[PDB]
């Protein structure tokens, strides 16, 4: 999942199943491109380095989920989170809980440029279509990708990257016949509570 | 090197007494029996020094009593429920001097078994109609007591002196000039009684008069006696024991049946013998602070029934007789004159023991024709703070703490211990 | 410093054994509960199991006829295998000192005391993946010009496995202005990816993508035109 | 000035006794006068020992006056001075363990060599006779071995082995 | 002229006890209420030699306490013939640890009433079915019992000394400028637990450790603190007492009643003054006969179930507690450190006391959730034997002859006769 | 200062009895544990004067051994009605040497319950028919009782002293070189016996000889001697306890069931011994008072059966044996000769107690083949006044008075009182 916080606002990260028994909740943080580091462990015991700026929610209450508590957020904190729970009453969790992605943000607005293209004649003439549609120039790194055939949304052979730092690309592989047989089609991309729609004919 | 004031004592009592009787339990409970021997071996020399009222042993012997008393109300003495109301009549069909009673037959709804049953039971108060009992009143009945003091011989345990002053005459706070050293005393009988002391132990030689301060009216003036005062106190006043057994918890009793309308409770003294102690102790008083005065003895000075009256046992039933007759001279200091005296006197179940805890009642007297022929071994007494101009030094008769009972026949005894 | 370093083939084939060695130093293997661990791309991490030299060791029960860990004193090192490995075994893995821990309550609450575990230090990690492919090499199409005043030109590159594929403009005399795209995984298991040059529309320069592959030894020049 | 031989592998007992028929407290020590057993009254204490697992004592004969010490699956290393401390007396008794292992096969092939060598503690001179399964005497030292043999010494082989004017019998099989 | 050993002691106690429970019932019969100070007096010089290990009067009142116990067996206390066989079953369905259980509830084919005739009854047992008791089995039972240790103070009577060396730190064997000489000891609780002293008396200066002989570590060391160190212990294993009376001859109780399904049986020590004791009896052991070493503590050594564990009682019913929380600490000869300690129990019904006349059994336990709080007062050591080359010193505990427990009590006693 | 005869003495007693048999009640209602010591410390010097028979303590322990016999009489034993009339029989058929019998069987219609009803009832007797008991008769009966000494330690308590004369070889008004000082003695068993001391003390070293006066003859003369001699009693008289309880107030005994057809009841001496001690006593006396003679024992004078025969208990039925077999003896100033006595006996139930204030019985003897193997420690002589010329000296058994056996254990024992 995703939490987004400007800075020196507070961020609260939940993390896996409700509680049943006693608990010893861990929690790690990884930076992009790093290995998983660890924040708390025991639901509140910090190793050396960690800043009392994080918190987590201790073991008590039966039926409530682990929280971590960030205060004074800032830029560095731009990472995603886990926790590994232990309880009395399950079993030993081999698998960590589900990624919370936290999105500081410092900067806003920056809109997308998009770009998008029919397929090469060189393509058509090897019996084979994609349109390619290129996103770039924007800021924050979080967009949504869908396209259409006519009016009707395409739901096979779309192919999309994740916007990295930041630009991005999807794909719509067609036929020729299936290129021709439209109108046209779109590609549209969301970004920051609006849509932007490209459109390409025949 | 003597070293005073330790808080132990032994016990030592028996000869024929058992279980039953309230002061036989406590020697059975307290004591064991008693070995008599003392050498005493009064040392040459040893110290011209001694203050006898000082003594922490007195409170502890007392206070010990008072917890006696109190362990001997834990089984089968009753603080609730049945003290409610009275439905209480009059004997008297024709009156002069307007009587009331001291003593009626009454009736009441007492429950007795199963629930919410109740039959007519009877009943003796002392007082008149509903009224019922003031925050407390705990019923003492039990199958087996009875109540007559036994001696109880303290000792001092285990190597410790009691140091003994055997002197004829001491002063109180003054020199000694035989002290011996003693392991048990002769027995003290616990005496419960006010203005006089009765039962107690009587002068070497000649009449004593200690006080703690003389010059301070407010000390209690003790006054012993090498001769005894004869003094018999019958009550004719008649019951039947009958306890009636009816629930498991319950237990009660019934007074007021038979018939002899007697005189409420009489008591006698032979002026023959109160005539000479107190004429020694006026001589003796004249001779210690009141050189050249007339002594005057006055009735007590007001309060609490207990401070009265000479207030007294005669057998668990507690008695309260006029001070009237024993406090009625002007002892002019020349001559003294004959006769002889009957005191009234009253009786209750009901005494105010300890402090606020509770009243306890000795509610079935048993019998009658009960006569208790004592005497007296001592007096209690207090000056009234009086002028130079009035040529007269008066007493009242006083006491009401026996810490002062207990220092009466304590006063030889202080217990030490030993260092080298 | 305790420091850790997993190493590892980088490619294995299906139904191989995967075995990874984490060289340590810093610390004495015997005096630490070890840990292996992974994280598939985009996924949780996923704990595999646990080892100590005293025979303290248990696994994930998913993995416990496939995978095995290891203590070497000797050489002072952690070591893994896990047989039969399919592509569902992909994963960047990690190796951790492992710390143990308890909770400890009143005895009224006696089954409720347990053990726990937590990762205190770290490795770099090794990723590894499993597929079954010798090589392929690309198709390059281009992406002609067509409106704008200036306007995006480039080339689609299409097909190719394993990663990476390099694209130059102009044999690098062309750098402002060009982005080349990360590769799109398709579901096919092959990767494709595009670039792009922004140049204006007035038309005097030649522009040619550069497109290499080293894995299949393979290099392409392609023009681009309107 | 005692001695006892043991045989590896089978129980010993060492024994003293007191001139009271009382139970009192004993103690047993090895001869670096470390514990390996004592009684707290009637209760039994073992001690620290390389015996402490094997180590026993029957209670019964305490209350006797008597007190023994009980090794059971002796090793060759249990061989020691052990003492023990009652009645402000030390008795000291010096045990000896011994055992003979066979170097050669336990299917011995025709006209071959027996081989056997005796284990012993260190720093002893044992002295061994041994007997073959009919009617002939051996001799030797350290590691005693019948160079010849014949088919007719199949059978139980019985062998002495002798120390301090004491002696004790091992038997093996051989085919 | 002073002369020594005699086989002579006189048994004094009570205050409020009478017969019921079990100590009680031995103060109320051997011994009579005691005189409570004693004078003592050390007089001036008076010998500087005594010795407190070769002391008599401790096999004395050893032997008069089993001869106590004995008597104690004679009548309700049944030597034959319930132990037979054993069909028990686990309350366990589903297990993790190889648990088994110490406690087993059974069902057994019991005699009744009449000829040959019998009923199911519940009963409780340790190991696992058929098993039996080994040899002899001696159930207590007994309608109206319990057992707490009384003090009871030990005397020379018509003519002895007992001399107390008054030394607060004497050797043992070594000089004591003040002897004194005492009627009657203090009063010693007879208490029967191995390794530490409980209820105990307390050293008056600082942590003292006593040998009959330091250099042989056979001998026990005994300590005694300055300062006691917390232990409590508690049960909330429950049962309901059942006692079923069928036939005249045979009595029995029924256990195991109820659920609860407590852990094993427990107990804790509060650590702060364990650390103080221990960091005295550390530094004590090197300005005595370790000057410059570490000194460890390890564990019981082995043995019987009375040596290797903290063998002692919460009320007649044995218990047996883990020692190896209290023996797990090195103490390196430089500064110390924090945290508390909990210890695991067992309970036991059977003991073999005396020697093997027989096993005995406290077979009903009374209601469930008891806890006992004690002071620790000392501690009792075997030295597990060393080198020099390891630059340490190892101690075990000791104890398990309870004469060792009396010569701790007896350390300043011992009786001798006054010729002239 | 010493100062002499006072009367206050105190008892210590018990071991391992309570009620039931007559002397362990009066141990456990007159005494307290003795307390077992005494330093006694013969200090130097100290006179050299003392008489033995000048000692008002024998009077006192004598008195009070029948003070608590008169006690005993008070709870269930019984003064009156049923010895009126006996309807005996004889158990005879063919007789020689006209023996009649001694203890015969014998019927009674006695009464039984309501008013009037009679029953016949076995009775037991000692002379013929009709014949009743003379004056009084108190049968002692009593369901649970025996009669067997215990020791009585006496004691001068807390101040006073027993002065002891250890002296072995004393003259009873002589000097006395070795006096010690002790609290109390050492434990004696009232027996009750004439002529022969049973159980009591023995000499240190040699046989000694003491009397009042010598030259006296009416004096009595007590022999101890250094080493006993056996005796041997035994009744293998049988009889069935039958007691019968019929109206509230009534309850008696119907001894007289199953048979034996014994001769007596009877006794035997070891003769070694007797004549080894009679021989030494006629050494004694030659080189005492009878320097050159010939020295006879006679049998007794004349007199009452307690009198003229060794009477004594053996369970507290009261015992009468022939005398002559001890005092056949003349001892000529030469040497004795070997070999063995039986001697007859007889019992009764019937003896006088008191002086004439009424009989005693004890009426149930319960089973039989009863025995009393006992050490003679004692004799009591007198001696037959004699002349010169017949060359000899005759003696007979004597006493009578218990007192006299108290001499025979206070001979070393005087109460003082001690001054400063």
């Amino acid at each position: 999942t995703f939490v987004s916080v400007a800075p020196g606002q507070t961020a609260r990260i939940t993390c896996g199943e409700e509680s049943l028994g006693s608990r010893s909740v861990i929690w790690y943080q990884q930076r992009p491109g790093q290995a998983p580091s660890l924040i708390i462990y025991n639901n509140n015991d910090r190793p050396s380095g960690i800043p009392d700026r994080f918190s987590g929610s201790p073991g008590s209450t039966f039926g409530t989920t682990a929280t971590l508590t960030i205060t004074s957020v800032e830029a560095g904190d731009e990472a995603d989170y886990y926790c590994h729970i232990w309880d009395s009453r399950r079993p030993t969790n081999w698998v960590f809980g589900e990624g919370t992605t936290l999105i500081v943000l410092s900067q806003p607005k920056a809109a997308p440029s998009v770009t998008l293209f029919p397929p090469s004649s060189e393509e058509l003439q090897a019996n084979k279509a994609t349109l390619v549609c290129l996103i770039s120039d924007f800021y924050p790194g979080a967009v949504t990708v869908a396209w259409k055939a006519d009016s009707s949304p395409v739901k096979a052979g779309v192919e999309t990257t994740t916007p990295s730092k930041y630009a991005a690309s999807s794909y719509l592989s067609l036929t020729p016949e299936q290129w021709k047989s439209h109108k046209s089609y779109s590609c549209q991309v969301t970004h920051e509570g609006s849509t932007v729609e490209k459109t390409v004919a025949p | 090197v003597w070293k005073d004031a330790e808080t132990t004592l032994f016990c030592a009592s028996d000869a024929k007494a058992y279980e039953t009787e309230k002061h036989n339990v406590w020697a059975t409970h307290a004591c064991v029996p008693t070995d008599p021997n003392p050498q005493e071996i009064h040392l040459e020399n040893v110290t011209e020094e001694f203050n006898m009222w000082k003594n922490n042993m007195v409170e502890q012997m007392h206070t010990d009593i008072i917890s006696l008393w109190d362990q001997s109300l834990k089984p089968c003495v009753k603080l609730t429920p049945l003290c409610v109301t009275l439905q209480c009549t009059n004997v008297t069909n024709n009156i002069t001097d307007d009587m009331r009673g001291e003593l009626k037959n009454c009736s009441f709804n007492m429950t007795t078994e199963l629930r919410d049953k109740k039959q007519k039971v009877y009943s003796l108060f002392y007082r008149y109609r509903l009224i019922n009992c003031n925050t407390s009143a705990i019923t003492q009945a039990c199958p087996k007591v009875s109540f007559e003091p036994i001696p109880i011989h303290y000792c001092a345990p285990a190597g410790f002196a009691i140091l003994k002053c055997k002197d004829k005459k001491f002063n109180g706070t003054g020199p000694c000039p035989s002290v011996s050293t003693v392991q048990c005393t002769h027995g003290i009988k616990p005496v419960v009684s006010t203005q006089l002391l009765l039962n107690g132990s009587l002068a070497e030689e000649e009449v004593m008069i200690r006080s703690e301060n003389i010059t301070n009216n407010a000390k209690n003036i003790l006054v012993q006696f090498n001769t005894p005062v004869q003094i018999n106190c019958t009550r004719p006043n008649n019951n039947t024991r009958k306890s009636i057994r009816i629930g498991p918890g319950q237990a009660f009793y019934a007074t007021g049946d038979i018939i002899g309308d007697i005189r409420q409770a009489h008591c006698n003294v032979s002026k023959a013998t109160w005539n000479e102690t107190l004429g020694k102790v006026v001589k003796q008083l004249r001779k210690h602070f009141g050189n050249n005065t007339i002594i005057r003895f006055a009735n007590s000075s007001g309060g609490d029934l207990e401070v009265t009256t000479h207030s007294f046992n005669c057998g668990g039933e507690f008695f309260y007789c006029n001070t009237s007759g024993l406090f009625n001279s002007t002892w002019i200091s020349n001559t003294s004159v004959n006769d002889s005296i009957t005191l009234p006197c009253r009786i209750k179940q009901i005494i105010n023991m300890w402090q606020r805890i509770g009243q306890a009642m000795y509610a079935p007297p048993i019998q009658g024709v009960i006569r208790c022929v004592s005497n007296i071994t001592g007096l209690i007494l207090t000056r009234d703070g009086g002028s130079t101009n009035s040529t007269t030094e008066t007493f009242r008769p006083g006491g009401g703490d026996m810490r002062d009972n207990w220092r009466s026949e304590l006063y030889k005894y202080k217990v030490v211990k030993i260092e080298p | 410093q305790v420091h850790l370093q997993e190493s590892g083939p980088g490619l294995v084939k299906p139904s191989e054994t995967l075995s990874l060695t984490c060289n340590v130093s810093g610390t004495l293997v015997r005096d630490n509960y070890w840990s292996w661990i992974r994280q598939p791309l985009g996924k949780q991490p996923e704990w595999i199991g646990y080892v100590h030299d005293s025979g303290d060791t248990n696994y994930n029960p998913s993995l416990k006829s496939r995978v095995h860990l290891s203590l070497d004193k000797s050489k002072n090192l952690v070591s893994l295998r896990l047989t039969g490995v399919t592509a569902a075994d992909s994963a960047i893995y990690y190796c951790a000192t492992t710390k143990h821990g308890r909770r400890i309550y009143g005895v009224v609450a006696f089954k409720e005391w347990f053990t726990y575990f937590y990762m205190d230090v770290w490795g770099k990690g090794t990723s590894v993946t499993v597929s079954s492919a010798s090589t392929k090499g690309p198709s390059v199409f281009p992406l002609a010009p067509s409106s704008g005043g200036t306007a995006a030109l480039g080339c689609l590159v299409k097909d190719y496995f394993p990663e990476p594929v390099t694209v130059s403009w102009n044999s690098g005399a062309l750098t402002s202005g060009v982005h080349t795209f990360p590769a799109v995984l398709q579901s096919s298991g092959l990767y494709s990816l595009s670039s792009v040059v922004t140049v204006p529309s007035s038309g005097t320069q030649t522009y040619i993508c550069n497109v290499n592959h080293k894995p299949s030894n393979t290099k392409v020049d392609k023009r681009v035109e309107p | 000035k005692k001695v006892v031989l043991g045989k590896k592998g089978d129980t010993v007992e060492l024994t003293c006794t007191a001139s009271q028929k009382k139970s009192i407290q004993f103690h047993w020590k090895n001869s670096n006068q470390i514990k390996i057993l004592g009684n707290q009254g009637s209760f039994l204490t073992k001690g620290p020992s390389k015996l402490n697992d094997r180590a026993d004592s029957r209670r019964s004969l305490w209350d006797q006056g008597n007190f023994p010490l009980i090794i059971k699956n002796l090793k060759i290393e249990d061989s020691d001075t052990y003492i023990c401390e009652v009645e402000d007396q030390k008795e000291e008794v010096q045990l000896l363990v011994f055992g003979l292992t066979a170097n050669s096969d336990t299917h011995l092939l025709q006209g071959q060599s027996l081989t056997l060598t005796l284990e012993s503690p260190p720093g002893s001179s044992p002295s061994v006779q041994c007997r073959s399964p009919r009617g002939k005497n051996i001799q030797g030292g350290k590691t005693l071995s019948v160079s010849q043999l014949e088919l007719q010494d199949s059978g139980t082989w019985t062998c002495t082995v002798l120390q301090n004017q004491k002696k004790v019998e091992f038997k093996i099989d051989i085919v």
